[PDB]
């Protein structure tokens, strides 16, 4: 999560992404806006002789 | 009498955000030039 700089209208609490998955949300109890991010993820390589 | 209406009635489809997006929505619309 991560403080977000999008517009909600009063109506809108979630904001979707391409894929239909929610990429930044609004706090039930406190109304602000929160980025969304995925952790960090990635393949692991074995380099060996 | 009758007008035509350009391109007004249009709204937000959903309760959802977009942004820099091209979004596609078959809702209830007020038809262009109607």
């Amino acid at each position: 999560l991560t403080e977000s700089n999008k517009k909600f209208l009063p109506f809108q609490q979630f904001g979707r992404d391409i894929a239909d998955t929610t990429d930044a949300v609004r706090d039930p109890q406190t109304l602000e806006i929160l980025d969304i991010t995925p952790c960090s993820f990635g393949g692991v390589s074995v380099i060996t002789p | 009498a009758y007008t035509n209406s350009f391109t007004r009635g249009v709204y937000y489809p959903d309760k959802v955000f977009r942004s820099s997006v091209l979004h596609s929505t078959q809702d209830l619309f007020l038809p262009f030039f109607s």
